[PDB]
């Protein structure tokens, strides 16, 4: 029995939100010009992340090499001040966290133009700072920036968003105590399509439901590459018109 | 980590330890008047107790198969093992503590930590004429 | 008269000509005259770009110029390699750009020159020309199939650096010119890589000699006369390249002229790192950019 | 440690799909059949689909539970691939991503998904619960462990029983085995995996921006099927029709309407393997009962 | 400080600590205000305009009708706008079905509720959605309202801003409100509250108390005594303080159960605790300390000197505890407790009968009288009345109203009329419900 | 960083100069210019957001906890992660363990003003993330945690704080946070060459240094821990010791400028 | 737990207990360890406070990382049976302890060429009724003793002296200092702290050099 209130029969969520509506969603491009060329900032919320890319470059050891294509590391850095509670010990190898970076690997196996950037080295760098739920679909939409920040061959926009199900009701941008109320998805979504890269249930869904609930996120996801573009535009205006 | 489980084996095919030399018998430490304490010690016979006994083996200067060494050399340290007097409290304030199901409710078992004296010790009781020796 | 810039700022994370710029997954055209070149991917109509870069169509060919990425090399290019490693009768070396260059065993100036010969015993010697880190002149010849380049020294000019100092800047701020090697008053050289590496030395007399022994082209000596004038005067012209980069200006021989008698402003010469001071500097230039031409 | 297979291996398969054909002889959509076999202790089972070949352990113990879920019993599932099982493989890697891939599913197939009553392992609260251990061995690869072992846990479980208790405080009475009987488990909902595999005809754009879905999606990859394959996709459900999780972790783009498409095939084939568990279950059960008409009037 | 959307939206930060077993947890929220907030109504015609659909496809339905019941001028048409006090104080009243049609539930109000009552909020809940054509209850989020939404000012209680809010509440209201006339009533009980009005601080508003709003009623004689509410021999002890019991769950001091007092010994009981076998008995009146029979308590053992045979530390009363269990293994002197805090009332409505010595026959103001419950181990109830020369021969619904210190019997309210003593249909009636039977018809919203 | 020889003779040569010369020419006693940042993670107790001029940087966060003052010994406690590094790495763990000195309960630390009750007190968390470095790190890490003491903000105890005899669990307002009084330490890394003392090395000041130090900083004035440090390997020379007795005022009258600079609000 | 080692039944718990100028001394040995090239025994007891400690060499190993010009260090500090000082209290002092030989060794003697210190904190006594901080310069001293079995380029016989929590490191005679170490202490007691920890320095080297030229 929760003594809370999860969603308004007169429409609201906590914060008052709709069931289709979104978090405050704040990204940066060149947040790091001295560490990487690739640097974005992203505040989705109080999901808070720096993400961090480096490449295409030499590697540590010649056994660690293809003649191929490009190799691609994720390194997940939860902090033990990411949550309200302090965690005690360290995830720096939990299993739960090497499925992720299992994850975003194959989701990001087919965006790089891999052939094209054979012999090197693409690390990609994550840092977690402060977590709001959400925080699959958080991290992925600070992927799509960190690549294009520094303009790495690609093929195309790739959306993160969990949505969550309450009762019979989808919830757009849940957070992390909408995430221990309910049943959630997180959507993998690649560009204008309707095609996956991730798709990932941890909760127990009835099925009928599910075909609405997918078709739900797709209006969000294409309204996420929506709000990356932009946002990145006003940014590239602001070069060549200073630069020049 | 063959070389602390093979001892550990044939200790066991020695035959070497009774359980009985694991019995603990504790006294409690009766609060006496003008604030002193004594430990009333039963003798010669509600929860019970044992000791659980480790070893540490280092090895300096490897010249050969140690095996021996390291079964010889324990046995002289199983007959200097004193056994340290332990006893509990009179009355332990670590007492029963309940906890709230979603409706019900249990109790959590009244926690007697048992002390060994800083002093008193008695000796290990051993079978001695199963003491081995090592050769290769 | 300080020791360190303590400005505050707290209760935040942060501080918060016209052509086509184009996104990835983003369709330029489908018109089939246009050929399809770098930044360009496809399927037989729709023209999609992969950066952010801008649409570069040159006169049927229609290519994706980005804005950002590592250098790129290419041949005939006046660059400054640190040696990273040695190889078989190879050797191992930054650009900075993508992967490292090589350089053959034989590619490089002998002493005695070309009188000295070939000999197997030269690799059993690659550690004495030449080791780890160290920097160099290096002429840029060609390529291989993906895109990785080598070098050689194909002069006296070419080669291994001493008297002075090194800094690096970004490869986008320094311009292309017919000229690359450059000497300044207060007798003292730039050798603009084009890469974004940058070193500074004494003029030899062989840079005088560009302008009217041999057996030192491996040697970690310097002139021993090397006196304080010439090594404060190098600060100078070494701040006011940083002074330039974080005020993001193109690099002419003359404007660091400029920025050099414009820094005569200040003797202390630990004052040239200000972030204010530079862009103070950085803004006269471009001022005195809106006179001469 | 590499596979290795020439491409115009890869393109002959990739061509079989492209002629609707695949080289086992079942169907893009049809599941290898099955063999359960149990050993003669409770909790041990064989089982084993043509070529694949697994084998798990069920087994409890005493022991006290966490401060975390004072109220509840232990319980885990090892699954220590050993190269045994192929020689792609480390002497037991528990850092390997496939492994990993083996793990997460098991694990958020059955603990957090929570088929098994925990409560029902506390014996007193907070003092003596049990310890329940799950060890799944790999035998022989042609893939479908992670659906191999979906399943054989899961059949564990239903033949393991536990022994008699009786509580006193402390005097904590565990019974002779053979006098008062053992004791089986409370088995909330039946979970079974589907692995999906997946295979791009094309390049990527054609994917990608090729509006035509053109790709295919079989069942059960054969060894030499898997390793060729382009999108990873398990989903997993019950007899009530509810979804238990769904898992595709990149790969290969794929269309949603397929995924719905995919997951109704799912209900029809699981059901049917789920009931003839069922039936052998109960008439190995019968045929333990049976045996024991002809041991009580044998004896 | 806040921040802005694109789409003129307003976000900030509500952040607090949690106090959860006694840990200082900081937890911070974003906050969202809209600006298409509906004010629901009838009469109002721009509210309608931006009402939009929910995840069912629905546009909601706005119920508070033009036609209130209308009063003496200045008043007119009015709404009511709520107390959680008041509410608090007059749950029931809130239940007649002869009055209040039309009340904003704010959601500051609601909150406290939430926070204070677990099944009082239920009521709450019940009574909106169960609203109907006569009486109409809604719920404006007026800190979702961007209009209505006010800050933690310097210098400031929690307390200050929400007697503020609540008064900035009802100013956006009649603002709205003044297009059609139809006024709106704050209804407090906070004599402070009552106090900066009297000035009339920033707002022309209705600030009347309950009984300042009860006396403009047309039939406020039938209503009035559902409104709430020396007298002594000794003085009874209290309750411990928050701190003090959670200080005191935890080492094993406090312990809680139910416990039965005795109808054949109204001033003698036990309780059946979880570290106890044998029924641990209370005895004396103070040690009942004011508590009802089978209501959740607090106890704590009693010393030796007070144990019974058919300090300041802790540190004495866990040994003195372990000697209770010695004692129960005696049964020959066992120990005694008293209750120190009550866990929960187990009050509800109740039905009893009056006393013939309490009433006047000549009088026809208001007085008090006791109520003989139907209950046999539940005392009297001081019930301050005028019709009692009516309700005497009469069966009646109270509720419980509060105990402070010197009342050796409660007060408690009269809730409802209910009809003639051994007529068969009352006595039908309260055969239900003091048996717990659900008897009322079934609602609006049953019928959909 | 790997560098030629040629130029580490120039530089060995152009600092151990008599009128000593930095690469980029500072005076001998400055610092390089930085960038400071606070209270941006509201879910925390403090935050700290530090930038270096060659890019190096970190950020440090205050996460707090009510615990018994009497069943814990060490009521500060200091966590840091590097990026790029193991956990089992040697400038990881020394770093570590230093600030744990540093920030010893009664040293430096004002731990009364931690005090919560006669029975309770403050657990606190230093608990540090260095985004990337090219220095030996260490004394731009206090600088942040400085200001993060300093942009700390702890909820306000209501109840009385005895509990000997009444035991009371302690309560706190939800909305009413004072500040940490506190006088944190700071840390200055040092480096000798030649005869010459440079304050705030770079990376190459870093490498060429014969050897160096760590100094102290605490309560307006010279304190412990205080170790000579090792910033590379292959120039390791020794040192007359008056010039270990420079640098302590030489550190000194310099000193309070500095924390002057940041002592600022 | 711990899937490699015999650590016992889970649930029981070590035994517990509860209350009811001068001198030092040294007895140093070389050559006892076969493994090695260099050994060193320390014996030390001081007025509450006996501690033995072993200092082991491997060198010269190979390298399979790659070039160096010149030699390279590494020391570990383990924890012998009773006494049990932090991990990360641990590798400071191998932090420490590097800084000084590298104003020692001749490293240039010796290209890719690696050197393994092993150091046994294997019993001490303190019976006494910045606890590491009391035994730092007797690890030099044994290592140096070690490092003359082994027979590498060795500049001085460096030793270190210590003045009530305080650590400094000597050569030539005293007449440069190669490493310091300072806690909490005094202020301005360093000219104090000078004397003391030179004298135990004088007195030091002399017992060192005795146990090595007189066999």
């Amino acid at each position: 029995m929760s003594r809370l209130e999860i969603y308004s029969p007169e429409g609201l969520r906590l914060d008052g939100r709709r069931w289709n509506e979104l978090r405050r969603f704040e990204s940066s491009i060149n947040t790091h010009p001295h560490a990487a060329d690739g640097s974005s900032y992203m505040e989705q919320g109080n999901n808070k992340i720096i993400t961090l890319v480096k490449g295409p470059k030499e590697p540590r050891l010649k056994s660690q090499m293809d003649t191929s294509k490009a190799l691609l590391n994720v390194s997940v850095n939860i902090t033990k001040f990411s949550k309200f509670e302090r965690s005690k010990s360290s995830h720096k190898n939990e299993r739960r966290v090497l499925e992720i970076q299992t994850s975003l690997v194959r989701m990001f196996e087919k965006n790089v133009m891999l052939n094209i950037y054979p012999r090197t080295v693409i690390d990609i760098e994550i840092h977690v700072l402060e977590q709001d739920g959400g925080i699959m679909g958080s991290l992925i939409n600070g992927i799509t920036l960190a690549l294009i920040d520094a303009g790495i061959s690609m093929f195309d926009y790739i959306s993160g968003i969990s949505v969550g199900l309450y009762d019979t009701t989808p919830l757009l941008d849940t957070n992390s105590l909408e995430e221990n109320a309910m049943s959630t998805v997180t959507l993998g979504v690649v560009g204008k399509s309707e095609k996956l890269s991730l798709l990932l249930v941890e909760d127990k869904i009835p099925l009928d439901r599910l075909e609405n609930v997918l078709a739900i996120g797709i209006a969000g996801a294409h309204r996420v590459r929506d709000l990356m573009d932009e946002e990145l535009r006003k940014h590239a205006q602001k070069r060549v018109s200073n630069a020049s | 980590m063959t070389i602390s489980q093979k001892l550990h084996d044939s200790i066991l095919h020695s035959r070497i330890l009774p359980k009985k030399a694991l019995k603990v018998k504790a006294g409690v430490r009766s609060a006496n008047e003008d604030g002193t304490f004594s430990v009333l010690y039963p003798d010669e016979l509600k929860r019970k107790w044992s000791y659980v006994l480790y070893a540490k083996i280092v090895v300096l200067s490897r010249t050969g198969p140690v095996f021996d060494l390291c079964w010889n050399s324990l046995m002289y340290a199983l007959q200097s093992v004193k056994l340290p007097r332990a006893f509990i409290d009179e009355r332990a304030s670590d007492l029963r503590m309940t906890i709230r199901t979603r409706g019900r409710s249990a109790t959590i078992r009244e926690t007697y930590e048992i002390i060994c004296d800083q002093t008193k010790s008695v000796p290990l009781m051993i079978n001695a004429k199963n003491i081995a020796f090592a050769s290769n | 008269s300080e020791v360190i810039t303590i400005t505050k700022r707290n209760g935040a994370f942060q501080n918060s000509s016209d052509s086509q710029i184009v996104t990835p997954g983003e369709l330029v055209t489908d018109d089939p005259i246009w050929m399809r070149g770098h930044g360009t991917y496809f399927l037989d109509n729709m023209t999609y770009s992969s950066v952010a870069g801008t649409v570069s169509r040159v006169n049927r060919l229609l290519s994706v110029i980005p804005l950002k990425g590592r250098y790129a090399p290419e041949t005939g290019d006046h660059v400054v390699g640190r040696i990273a490693e040695v190889g078989n009768k190879r050797w191992k070396v930054d650009i900075g750009g993508k992967q490292h260059a090589v350089l053959m065993l034989g590619s490089v100036n002998l002493p005695g020159g070309i009188l000295r010969r070939k000999s197997e015993s030269d690799e059993l010697q690659m550690r004495s020309f030449l080791k780890e880190g160290d920097l160099l002149n290096a002429e840029v010849q060609s390529l291989f199939q993906d895109g990785s380049a080598s070098l050689h020294t194909r002069s006296l000019k070419y080669g291994k650096l001493r008297n002075g100092m090194f800094c690096q800047v970004p490869s986008s701020l320094i311009v292309r010119a017919k000229n690359h090697t450059h000497n300044l008053p207060g007798n003292i050289t730039v050798v603009l890589g084009v890469n974004g590496y940058i070193w500074l030395r004494k003029t030899s007399q062989m840079d005088l000699a560009r302008d009217t022994s041999s057996w030192q082209i491996y040697s970690d000596e310097n002139d021993p006369s090397i006196s304080n004038n010439i090594r404060q005067a190098i600060c100078r012209y070494a701040n006011v390249i940083k002074a330039l980069a974080f005020c993001e200006i193109g690099i002419t021989q003359q404007r660091i002229v400029s920025a050099y008698e414009a820094s005569m402003v200040y003797s202390n010469v630990g004052e040239l790192i200000e972030k204010n001071v530079m862009e103070s500097i950085g803004s006269d230039i471009l001022t005195a950019e809106k006179m001469r031409g | 440690k590499d596979i290795e297979i020439s491409a115009s291996e890869s393109k002959f398969i990739l061509e079989a799909l492209r002629q609707n054909y695949r080289l086992d002889g079942r169907s893009f959509d049809q599941f290898r059949d099955v063999e359960i076999t149990f050993g003669k202790e409770f909790g041990d089972v064989s089982v084993k689909m043509g070529n694949t070949k697994v084998h798990c352990r069920i087994s409890c113990q005493i022991a006290q539970p966490y401060e975390d879920r004072p109220f509840e019993g232990l319980f885990v599932i090892s699954t220590e691939i050993s190269p045994m099982a192929g020689s792609q493989f480390e002497n037991g890697n528990i850092t390997g991503e496939d492994e990993v891939l083996c793990s997460r599913i098991i694990e958020k197939s059955v603990r957090r998904s929570g088929a098994l009553d925990v409560e029902g392992l506390c014996i007193v609260a907070g003092s003596k619960c049990w310890a329940v251990r799950a060890d799944v061995h790999f035998l022989d690869c042609d893939g479908g462990f992670i659906d191999a072992s979906c399943i054989a846990v899961m059949a564990g479980l239903m033949h393991f029983k536990k022994p008699d208790i009786t509580v006193h405080g402390e005097q904590i009475i565990v019974h002779p085995v053979n006098e008062r009987e053992p004791v089986p488990l409370g088995i909330l909902h039946i979970p079974i995996c589907v692995t999906f595999s997946f295979f791009n005809p094309q390049d990527t754009e054609e994917n990608i921006k090729g509006e035509t879905n053109s790709e295919i999606s079989i069942i059960d990859a054969t060894l030499k099927e898997e390793l060729l394959r382009d999108g990873v996709l398990t989903v997993t459900l019950n007899k009530n029709r509810e979804v238990v999780q769904v898992s595709k972790a990149g790969g290969l783009p794929m269309d949603a309407l397929t995924l719905m498409k995919c997951c109704h095939e799912a209900y029809s084939i699981i059901e049917k393997i789920t009931d003839q568990i069922l039936q052998l279950l109960k008439e190995d059960s019968e045929k333990r009962n049976k045996y024991a008409a002809m041991l009580t009037s044998e004896n | 400080r806040r921040k802005r959307l694109a789409d003129g939206l307003s976000v900030t930060q509500k952040v607090f600590v949690r106090s959860r077993n006694g840990g200082a947890t900081k937890i911070v929220r974003e906050h969202y205000l809209r600006s298409d907030i509906p004010c629901l109504s009838r009469s109002c015609t721009k509210c309608p305009q931006i009402v939009v659909p929910d995840a069912q496809n629905e546009l909601p339905k706005f119920i508070l009708s033009d036609s209130p019941l209308e009063l003496s001028a200045p008043i007119g048409k009015h709404y009511v706008v709520l107390d959680t006090n008041v509410v608090l104080q007059a749950i029931d009243l809130l239940e007649n079905p002869n009055c209040f049609f039309d009340v904003i539930v704010p959601q500051i109000v609601l909150d406290e509720v939430r926070n204070k009552s677990y099944p009082v909020y239920t009521r709450l809940r019940t009574l909106c959605r169960d609203s109907d054509d006569h009486k109409r209850f809604i719920v404006f989020h007026n800190e979702f309202s961007e209009h209505t939404f006010v800050e933690r000012l310097p210098n400031e209680t929690i307390n200050d801003r929400n007697d503020r809010a609540i008064r900035k509440t009802c100013q956006w209201y009649s603002e709205h409100l003044k297009p059609y006339d139809i006024n709106v009533v704050l209804v407090t009980n906070d004599r402070l509250n009552r106090e900066a009005a009297t000035k009339e601080v920033e707002s022309n508003i209705i600030t009347k108390s309950l009984v300042q709003y009860i006396e403009l009623l047309p039939n406020a004689d039938d209503i009035r005594d559902s409104i709430p509410q020396t007298f002594s021999d000794f003085t009874f002890p209290e309750y411990y303080s928050t701190a003090r019991v959670m200080g005191g769950l935890k080492n094993g001091v406090l312990y809680q159960g139910n416990i039965q007092i005795s109808e054949y010994n109204f001033l003698e009981g036990s309780v059946s605790l979880p570290r106890f076998s044998k029924p641990v008995l209370i005895v004396g009146q103070k040690n009942l300390n004011r508590a009802f029979n089978g209501d959740q308590v607090i106890v704590e053992l009693l010393p030796q000197s007070e144990w019974k045979a058919p300090v300041i530390s802790d540190k004495q009363r866990r040994l003195l505890a372990k000697d209770a269990m010695i004692a129960q293994r005696s049964k020959k002197i066992q120990p005694t407790a008293k209750v120190v805090y009550i866990q929960r009332r187990s009050w509800r409505q109740y039905v009893g009968q009056l006393a013939p010595s309490s009433v006047d026959p000549q009088s026809s103001s208001t007085q008090n009288v006791f109520v003989i419950l139907m209950d046999k181990c539940l005392p009297k109830v001081r019930i301050r009345t005028r019709r009692a020369a009516e309700l005497l021969d009469k069966r009646i619904v109270i509720s419980i109203d509060s105990w402070p210190t010197t009342h050796k019997y409660p007060l408690g309210h009269f809730v409802r009329d209910l009809g003639t003593i051994e007529s068969a249909q009352a006595e039908t009636e309260a055969l239900l419900l003091e048996h717990d039977v659900e008897y009322r018809p079934f609602s609006k919203k049953v019928l959909e | 960083m790997s560098l030629s020889v040629a130029e580490k003779s120039y530089l060995y040569d152009s600092l151990a100069s008599t009128p000593s010369i930095r690469p980029d020419g500072r005076l001998p006693h400055q610092f390089r210019p930085i960038e400071i940042f606070t209270d941006f993670l509201p879910s925390s107790n403090g935050s700290s957001r530090i930038i270096a001029s060659d890019g190096s940087e970190c950020i440090v966060s205050i996460k707090s906890k009510v615990v018994d003052h009497h069943v814990e010994n060490e009521l500060l406690q200091v966590d840091v992660d590097i990026a790029g590094q193991r956990d089992d790495a040697l400038v990881v763990e020394t770093i570590t363990s230093l600030l744990n000195k540093v920030l010893k309960s009664g040293s430096g630390v004002d731990s009364s003003k931690l005090q919560l009750t006669k029975k309770y007190s403050f657990k606190i968390f230093v608990d540090v993330l260095v985004i990337s470095s090219h220095s030996h790190p260490v004394s731009l890490i206090s600088f942040a945690i400085y200001s993060a003491l300093n942009s700390t903000y702890l909820p306000k105890l209501i109840s009385a704080f005895d509990d000997l005899e009444v035991e009371e669990l302690p309560t706190f307002h939800d909305y009413d946070m004072v500040k940490l009084d506190i006088n944190p330490p700071l840390v200055f890394i040092l480096a000798v060459v030649g005869n010459n003392m440079l304050l705030d090395p770079a990376a190459n000041e870093s490498e060429v240094a014969n050897n160096g130090l760590i100094i102290s900083w605490s309560n307006g004035k010279i304190t412990s821990p205080i170790r000579s440090v090792a910033l590379n390997d292959s120039n390791v020379k020794s040192f007359k010791p008056h010039l270990l007795k420079q640098g302590l005022a030489m550190v000194e009258k310099y000193a309070p400028d500095v924390v002057r600079s940041l002592e600022n609000l | 737990q711990d899937r490699r080692r015999l650590l016992g039944p889970a649930a029981a718990k070590p035994m517990a207990f509860s209350n009811t100028e001068s001198e030092q001394e040294l007895s140093l040995h070389t050559g006892f360890i076969e493994n090695c090239n260099g050994s060193a025994l320390v014996e030390a007891r001081s007025l509450g406070h006996q501690t033995s400690l072993i200092t082991a060499v491997y060198g010269p190993r190979s390298i399979r990382g790659s070039f160096t010009s010149q030699g390279t260090i590494s020391i570990q500090l383990k924890n012998g049976l009773l006494e049990k000082y932090n991990t990360n209290e641990l590798k400071e002092v191998s932090s420490f302890l590097m800084g000084i030989f590298n104003s020692v060794v001749n490293l240039s003697r010796y290209p890719k060429s690696g050197i393994d210190i092993f150091v046994y904190l294997t019993y001490d006594k303190d019976l006494t009724n910045s606890q590491i901080s009391s035994l730092i310069p007797h690890c030099i001293t044994s290592i140096t003793l070690a490092l003359a079995d082994a027979g590498i380029e060795l500049v001085d016989m460096a030793g270190a002296g210590e003045a009530n929590g305080t650590v400094v490191s000597f050569i030539k005679n005293g007449e440069e200092i190669v490493g310091f170490w300072k806690d909490d202490g005094d202020d301005e007691d360093l000219l104090e702290c000078l004397d003391r920890c030179k004298e135990q320095y004088n007195r030091y080297r002399d017992l060192m050099i005795s146990c090595l030229m007189n066999q």
